[PDB]
């Protein structure tokens, strides 16, 4: 059974950078690309960030484009959601999936995380 | 595994006149037979026209809410004329059903339609050691029917425990509103017997949900009606007792 | 090679004999564990006897693949693995045994005691098995009330169908050394037919 | 008597032999069987049923009606595809609950093609054009029209006809197939491109959804009985 | 040696089984078989001989004689039926303990249909009309003239024939019917009304009994050999 | 049941009979055998495949490819053989380690003919000519050129003809020999001498080699299937 679990989660501040990384159980994390995914409280399914472990093309949403970095290790199996310079609409509960690969779309992945709620937090 | 496509408006308006009724389908042509089985009599009185005409069901509201919705057989048609009497003064029956079921919208609405035909539809209550459990009453919501939700029958679940994707084994047909606007499922006698009783035991069961969510542009209708016309085909019921009259 | 048209679908069988309905069950599972023994002293738990009603709903595996479908024929062949062992750190001796199997037909009387008159039985079967040997072997045909076995009833009169009752005692006598045995039953059912197939109960039972 | 010899298998019992043994009621009236419609001869049968495929199985959408659900939303033209889907059965989340894969699960190999359908549930009036994608075993996911245009492809187009079947073939190198995941043996992809784009006339609600159906044709066969259940 | 295989079963001993044995005495000259008058070839057929039914089974009168006198005595014209019977075997105390029932005890079905006849035992000068009637199964107790009428029914006459034969016909849901209490497959009723009523001339006793039979037909048949036997 | 008798030899397991047990897989499809080229029937076939004898097995030649060089050098004409060989398979370190001595050390006895081919390996221009020379079984080794040229010989010619192929005959006293160092049944000698001398033009190296080849014949046959596998 693969497993992915959501780490790096948490309440930071408008600006506040926060990472993001997910353990890959099951599989060999090269076969797979690996991205993430945001809902807003009672919105929707919507992309922010993901790349293929193989190739590590980029491909980032257009609202979230520059702040977010995402970033892949083949040897811990785990990718890397640098998460920097928030913003309160990134007040949304993230998820990650492995894809077939490669890119942001409705779904078009298979294994889903629990879910880590991020909320970024402003005066 | 009902991929066909007709045409998708309308052709040719041709009614069905059996015994009392009246129906004017949409066309006529685009049917499902159950297995490959047509109604046929056991190899008793056969009445025929008498009890094998067209009646038809109470309409019900489909919405943007809409969860679903199911009924019995013969269970629902036990309020019809002379089968919903031969049902109560015979100890025997056996019967054939026409379920014809029609949805009318416009070119500007848009949503699908799954009419599942579920042989001997027990409905959810996972006491796998104690079924049936849910009172007589319960289990027979007559002619108004139940309805499915997100006596409690899970719509993902088809009602029973199974993934509703996997309800496409029972025989069924889309109504798809860009395509089809009629549903007609014939659905032979099937049970453990050659002929049982009517009252306790429900042979099929006709469940509707919904695929594909209701939308309609702008501001229009804020629901479309479902119809249901089911009829008995090739019955026989043995043997009148005391007419015992109501 | 590579083509997507919209045939039927292309070519015609290629060999699916192992796959077939007989096939798909021509194999015996375990169906339930009987528990007695021999006991010297007055044990009326263990008591002798052991009944367990005949039924496949009590495991899993030959369970799950019944309810692919609503309705089946089968003529159900028993096999009976009877194994025992002496309970007691002892050095006691026990001679070899005999077991009284009993296939008892569905609607009948089902023994309480393993005295009553409901164990002779002049019309039920029994089968008089002696440890140490080839497991014993019963072949029960189609004994439905109906045309049709059915997995799943709607409507109202689970009891399900009823394949009877089994009974087993140990048939020789009070000896002081205790030796409890078990019998594992198996269920074979060939000539099998099957009407209406529904989705596979995903979850748990 | 007649001089027999015991050899060796004698007093043991194979779960899986076949012999004649004694009949515990002798002269029983077996209760005469009808035709009942519906009889099933071979599980190969139950599998050339089209079956729907629960697409998104997403975090929220899996174990929910809204798995069946592929909605093509209003996003701009990416290549990326609108759905992509891998054709290694039990090696996959998605194939694995179809009535084909339940019966694959009961395998150990899957010979033959498969056939996807795909019908489309949004307004009459509104109309379009899409490419679905087939890319054969080995090669990388097709992430781009482009690419994806190249290999075994289907347009199907939204305002003529409702529903596009697409037979995948038998391009295997082993001539019987693992169902599990292997990269000896490994499926392919299945993948859908906005062709053109989605034309809404008026203020008809911009976003409809498409079902997907899944089966296996008179060529499809199975070996080597195995089992998987738990307690 | 011939190479055999011991498979399972060997040494076990069924009850129910047929094999060929020694014969313990050779040559023994076995006393040839007469024509004896009265040879049985099945149980079926001594159910085909109508037998007594004891209908007033009350307090005093059953365990008596009594028990199979039904009298019409000199009471109002009451549509309370003169008798009522149960067509329910085993699952009403009258129908078993005839030779018809005996049968039935041994069994775990029944089908097919059943005759009782009536006999009177009055006056050749007394005359009158009654109504004998049957409520297939399910149906509830015809308790008045005009309820009872209304269902199959022989009209009886006393004045000219002796002897009414009423053969309770085949409505049966299941193809093979409960011996034992079951509401899915409960039997149903057969009473007796006064159509008329009795009439005697002079002063000839006011008072005469009916004696009532039942037996099987050609198309009775049963199943499942089971016993119920104590000590 | 049918008379029978248990003979000696019941619940006993021969390792070597044949016997039609139990099939635990019932209706497994079997994967059809395609013809792959190479197809074997018997091992005496692969016994007919000329292999290359490791002539000189010397203290440091042993072990590496050189035991297969066989190396005419610049030395008198002396009737000492270039090299000799016994005709007794196992009992002999040289005939051993062949495919032909392979499949002999799986029997007790070998009959039939066995065939000898030398290719020489020296410039075309190189010429000469040897004697290749054969001594029977139980007679002594022939030493000298005169000895050997006695008994069956073939004058090999280096200068027109590369390889030269004699075939050893069926010259035994027992119908089947000893594959065993046994005098009853012993070999005989295979050797070569100098029956001119080696004649090479201009500079070209003065020493090149032999190669030596060993099969069986359409006669040859093998018995009692024996082994000698260690850990």
């Amino acid at each position: 059974q693969v497993q992915l679990q959501e780490s790096g989660g948490g309440s930071v501040q408008a600006g506040g950078s926060l990472t993001l990384s997910c353990a890959a159980s099951g599989y060999a994390v090269s076969r797979y690309s690996m991205g993430w995914f945001r809902q807003a409280p009672g919105k929707e399914n919507e992309g922010v960030a993901a790349i293929d472990s193989s190739g590590v093309g980029t491909t980032y949403a257009d609202s979230v484009k520059g702040r977010f970095t995402i970033s892949r290790d083949n040897a811990k199996d785990t990718v890397y959601l640098r998460m920097n310079s928030l913003k309160p609409e990134d007040t949304a509960i993230y998820y990650c999936a492995s894809g077939f690969g490669l890119s942001l779309s409705r779904y078009t992945y298979a294994y889903w995380g629990q879910g880590t709620q991020v909320t970024v937090s402003s005066h | 595994s009902p991929n066909i496509e007709a045409c998708g408006y309308s052709d040719r308006v041709l009614q069905l006149t059996l015994g009392n009724s009246t129906i004017t389908t949409q066309e006529a042509a685009n049917s499902v037979v159950a297995y490959g089985r047509w109604p046929e009599y056991l190899r008793p009185t056969e009445p025929d026209v008498a009890a094998c005409r067209f009646y038809t069901l109470d309409t019900v509201s489909w919405t943007k809410e809409s969860r679903g919705w199911w009924w019995k057989l013969p269970d629902a048609l036990r309020d019809m004329g002379l089968f919903g009497q031969n049902m109560y003064y015979h100890y025997l029956g056996r019967s054939g059903y026409t379920v014809h079921v029609q949805c009318n919208a416009s070119k500007f609405h848009q949503g699908a339609l799954g009419v599942f035909a579920v042989p001997e539809m027990c409905l959810a209550g996972d006491s796998n050691t104690t079924t049936m459990h849910t009172s007589y009453q319960n289990a027979n919501p007559g002619e108004k029917g139940g309805t499915f939700t997100g006596f409690c029958p899970v719509d993902y679940l088809l009602g029973n425990g199974t993934l509703l994707g996997n309800a496409f084994v029972f025989p069924h047909q889309i109504i798809n509103l860009r395509t089809n606007n009629c549903a007609t499922l014939v659905l032979p006698y099937v049970n453990s017997l050659s002929i049982d009783s009517m009252v306790k035991h429900n042979n099929w069961g006709i469940a509707i949900l919904p695929l594909a969510p209701l939308n309609f542009a702008s501001e229009s209708s804020p629901e479309i009606p479902i119809t249901l016309t089911i009829a008995p085909m090739c019955c026989e019921f043995n043997g009148l007792r005391n007419i015992t009259l109501p | 090679p590579s083509d997507t048209v919209q045939t039927r679908h292309v070519v015609q069988h290629r060999s699916r004999s192992e796959s077939s309905i007989e096939s798909f069950f021509a194999r015996g599972a375990c169906v339930t564990i009987m528990t007695v023994d021999n006991p010297a002293s007055t044990t009326n738990k263990d008591k002798l006897f052991a009944v367990w009603k005949i039924t496949y709903k009590d495991t899993v595996q030959l369970r799950r693949k019944l309810e692919f479908f609503t309705y089946s024929r089968f003529d159900m062949e028993l096999t009976f693995v009877v194994t025992a062992n002496f309970t007691e750190t002892n050095n006691g001796h026990a001679l070899n045994q005999v077991y009284q199997i009993m296939y008892v037909p569905p609607g009948a009387p089902v023994p309480e005691k393993w005295d009553d008159y409901t164990w002779q039985t002049s019309s039920n079967p029994s089968i008089f098995y002696t440890y140490g040997t080839a497991p014993a072997r019963i072949s029960v045909p189609y004994v439905g009330i109906s045309n049709a076995y059915s997995h799943f009833y709607d409507g109202f009169s689970a009891s399900l169908n009823d394949f009877g009752i089994l009974a087993v005692r140990v048939v020789n006598d009070h000896n002081p050394t205790k030796v409890t045995s078990k019998i594992r039953v198996y269920l074979k059912p060939k000539h099998i037919r099957v009407w209406c197939p529904r989705p596979p109960r995903a979850v748990a039972y | 008597g007649l001089p027999v010899m015991n050899t060796p298998g004698s007093n043991q019992y194979l779960t899986a032999d076949n012999f004649q043994s004694p009949c515990a009621l002798p002269e029983f009236d077996v209760t005469p069987p009808i035709d009942i419609p519906g009889e099933v001869k071979n599980m190969m049968e139950l599998a050339e049923i089209d079956t729907m495929i629960p697409f998104d199985l997403s975090a929220t959408k899996k174990n929910t009606m809204e798995m069946y659900r592929v909605r093509l939303s209003d996003k701009p033209h990416t290549d990326d595809p609108i759905l992509c889907l891998s054709l290694s059965p039990a090696s996959d989340p998605r194939l694995s609950h179809t009535m084909l894969g339940e019966i694959l699960n009961y395998y150990t190999h899957w010979a033959g093609s498969l056939k996807f359908t795909f019908l489309f549930c949004g307004s009459m009036m509104a109309t379009g054009k899409l490419l679905v994608s087939y890319a054969p075993p080995g090669a990388d996911p097709p992430k781009k029209r482009k690419e994806a245009m190249l290999g075994t492809h289907v347009i199907w187009d939204i305002g003529l006809q409702s529903s596009c079947t697409m037979v995948v073939p038998w391009i295997s190198n082993t001539t019987y197939r693992q169902t599990i995941d292997d990269s000896f043996t490994e499926g392919g992809y299945i993948s859908v491109f906005y062709q053109t784009r989605i034309v809404v006339p008026l203020s008809t609600p911009r976003e409809m959804d498409i079902l997907g159906f899944v089966s296996a044709c008179n060529d499809f066969s199975v070996r080597l009985l195995r089992d998987t259940t738990h307690i």
